[PDB]
């Protein structure tokens, strides 16, 4: 029975040709909910979920500004690591963070995060103690340093175990009838031969949510990972996940395979076999 | 770090020819965000091409879902081209109704 | 940290230059605000360069470099009062400071209402109140700024729109408790073990993140500690 | 609700 808010966080520069892109995301569980584009002609943040269309117009402004705060840090941050590792005005860098939380059933805080990316590579990030920080290079260990002495993880852990939790609680409880609410996987079986001799087993979990979903192929009951193919947990565009596996097996011989699937909205694990 | 997009080109409910439906171009696992992509029918662009805001997974590279609303038929075919700078030409995926 | 002339002099009509400086500016917009003795301060620029619905034309602000400048030009009598510029402290998480403040003579339905104030004997405790009216309360942050007696702002506390996150000034940490109770449109400040230095004017303010300003002001709770 | 990022490197 546990939920996350999480925010994304994208800042690239292109100096001489404007000010940085910056984006920003948020996300509860695998629904997201807002966007912010500094290149966008509204400047300001967006809904992309129904049920925050129910937040007044305080909630719109009031998030604008905080995101746009947090642009403008961002911008001085990215002149910042160029000084750092000594980087020229030509290049297009690119400074990620992400931040939120993570709530128990009943509401309990469980987790945070705050972490940075230069380049795609580490920076900083707030440790599970939300007391302390890890830096990956030298860098980040100057940062580390300024933000230990000004007891910067003091009011980050206050934000998340604070304003990330009551934000999350707040639009689980709007968002219920879709946040709350599991979606099983239908499931079904293909079967495409490949030559006179072998044929390709695939089963698929379409229409779930969440995205968490785990399908194993087993031979005469014992696990087979021999031959199989996995395909990534793909957005269908509509809220919902698929997933397919797949096997190659010797043709005559396909009812020796099963697959199992496992999800959340299932009450129980399924069991498939091809039956044409 | 440079990290090369995977990509599926998939609908998203199951074909029917002469139904309408979603085609799906899902580009993940890649790093940094400067990626184009475009959906072709019978290898010509598609103009009217929507894709998802910019995010990114646990390991800090990015995903986007580029779609388009179509009409699949038998001898109409689909594909999704990429480019991005781990590529030195463009990759191309052909859609397969049961992938 | 944010560092003003004491002080301006000038005659009616001619133009008034207040300055300050801090490193945050570079990084962060610079507001100010004037404070008449008698009144509540007021928001006369906001974003560097923005000035408020009812603000006049003649306050301008500009904010390069390091430095913040609000301009009054054609300086009239009635501008006679102090002027403090105010910023986020960006060494830090959530640190709003404000600048030590300059004083101008010139010579030839929102609502917020605060209560508690009184004398208090040193190492004693009060609690402080503000009703809030004509605006949507748990939607923002709001603040405890206090003056001490012929002395600057000194942002004290804040609490978070439902409440969750609170901040303190290191000057009050342990010892005062900001919260709210959103159904009675209150907020609250429980201080304990109450100092000489303590004694102050406690304004109420409403933070809005979309100007990045202190818009909204009560009237002040006076606390005086003696005895 | 979001985090108002103050913090410099």
């Amino acid at each position: 029975g546990s939920h996350s808010m999480r925010y994304f966080s994208t800042s690239v520069s292109r100096p001489g040709r404007g000010e940085p892109r910056f984006i920003a995301v948020g996300y509860v569980d695998d629904t997201q909910f807002v966007r912010f584009d500094s290149d966008a002609a509204s400047q300001r943040m967006e809904p992309r979920a129904p049920w925050i269309e129910q937040e007044g117009p305080e909630y719109w402004d009031e998030e604008t500004g905080k995101v746009k705060a947090h642009s403008q840090t961002d911008r001085e941050n990215l002149r910042i690591a160029l000084r750092y590792y000594n980087q020229s005005e030509a290049g297009s860098h690119t400074l990620q963070m992400m931040f939120g939380c993570d709530v128990g059933s009943d509401g309990r805080f469980l987790r945070g995060y705050h972490q940075y990316a230069y380049d795609g590579k580490d920076y900083i990030a707030l440790k599970e103690d939300l007391r302390s920080w890890t830096a990956a290079d030298m860098a980040a260990q100057i940062t580390k340093r300024k933000w230990e002495a000004a007891h910067v993880a003091e009011q980050q852990r206050a934000y998340l175990e604070g304003t990330c939790v009551d934000g999350l609680r707040r639009y689980l409880e709007n968002g219920k009838e879709t946040l709350q609410r599991t979606d099983p996987p239908k499931t079904h079986m293909t079967h495409h031969p490949i030559s006179d001799h072998e044929a390709t087993l695939r089963c698929w979990a379409l229409g779930f949510y969440p995205a968490e979903i785990t399908l194993t192929w087993q031979r005469d009951g014992e696990d087979q990972t021999q031959d199989t193919e996995l395909v990534e947990t793909r957005p269908a565009g509509d809220g919902t996940f698929q997933k397919w596996a797949a096997v190659v097996v010797p043709s005559g011989e396909e009812q020796r395979y099963t697959c199992h699937v496992q999800h959340e909205g299932l009450p129980k694990p399924l069991t498939l076999r091809w039956e044409p | 770090i440079q990290r090369t997009p995977k990509i599926q080109v998939y609908s998203r409910h199951p074909a029917e020819n002469g139904k309408s439906n979603f085609l799906n171009c899902y580009v993940s696992g890649f790093h940094p965000s400067d990626i184009e992509v475009d959906l072709l029918k019978n290898g010509e662009r598609i103009e009217k091409v929507e894709h998802s805001d910019l995010s990114f997974s646990k390991d800090w590279s990015f995903y986007l879902l580029y779609y388009t609303e179509f009409t699949p038929t038998e001898k109409d075919e689909y594909a999704c081209r990429v480019n991005h700078v781990t590529l030195s030409q463009p990759k191309i995926v052909k859609w397969d109704r049961d992938m | 940290v944010l560092t003003q002339p004491p002080s301006v002099s000038v005659s009616p009509g001619q133009t008034a230059s207040i300055t300050c400086s801090g490193d945050s500016l570079g990084n962060k917009y610079a507001c100010w605000y004037q404070q008449k003795p008698g009144q509540s301060p007021v928001l006369v620029i906001y974003q560097d360069s923005k000035r408020p619905s009812g603000i006049p034309e003649r306050f301008s602000g500009s904010n390069s470099g390091n430095t913040a400048t609000l301009t009054i030009s054609g300086t009239q009598a009635m501008d006679e009062a102090d002027y403090y510029c105010q910023a986020w402290d960006s060494s830090r998480g959530y640190t709003v400071v404000f600048g030590t403040g300059t004083k101008v003579t010139v010579s030839s339905e929102v609502q917020l209402l605060e209560s508690g104030g009184g004398l208090v004997q040193p190492g004693g405790s009060l609690r402080l109140s503000c009703a809030a009216s004509g605006f949507t309360f748990d939607s923002y942050a709001m603040s405890w700024v206090r003056q001490a007696p012929g002395k600057g702002l000194e942002w004290v506390s804040a609490i978070s729109g439902y409440g969750g996150s609170t901040y303190y000034a290191d000057s009050v940490k342990g010892r005062f408790t900001i919260s709210r109770d959103n159904s009675k449109n209150t907020l609250y400040l429980q201080m304990n073990s109450l100092r000489a230095e303590d004694t102050a004017v406690y304004y109420c303010a409403k933070y809005t993140y979309f100007l990045d300003a202190f818009d909204i002001w009560g009237q002040g709770t006076m606390v005086t500690v003696s005895s | 609700q979001y985090n108002p990022i103050r913090t410099t490197f």
